[PDB]
């Protein structure tokens, strides 16, 4: 149980930690998807 | 040029576009049947009669 707790206290701060950069990620992988005047680049 | 930075920046902007929802847990049916509730219905008919 005691390994059991710590995996949730586990997921639960990676789940927060993610959605906190869940934004900038997505912007992220758009303007990955998104490269091709040359100042714009 | 500015103003195709800022397209640009609106770009990225409309495309990512995360909104204030979240869906957390997608839908699972539970399996046991929430109705009829079998216990109660006997036990009410034993009680009734």
């Amino acid at each position: 149980i005691s390994h059991i707790l710590d995996s949730i206290s586990q997921n639960y701060l990676a789940q927060n930690i993610a959605r906190q950069a869940a934004q900038d990620a997505k912007s992220l992988e758009f303007l990955n998807q998104q490269l091709p005047g040359r100042a714009v680049y | 040029l500015q103003l195709l930075n800022r397209q640009q920046e609106l770009n990225i902007a409309k495309s990512s576009a995360i909104g204030n929802v979240r869906i957390i847990d997608n839908a699972v049916t539970d399996p046991n049947p929430v109705r009829p509730k079998k216990t109660i219905i006997i036990v009410i008919g034993v009680v009734l009669g």
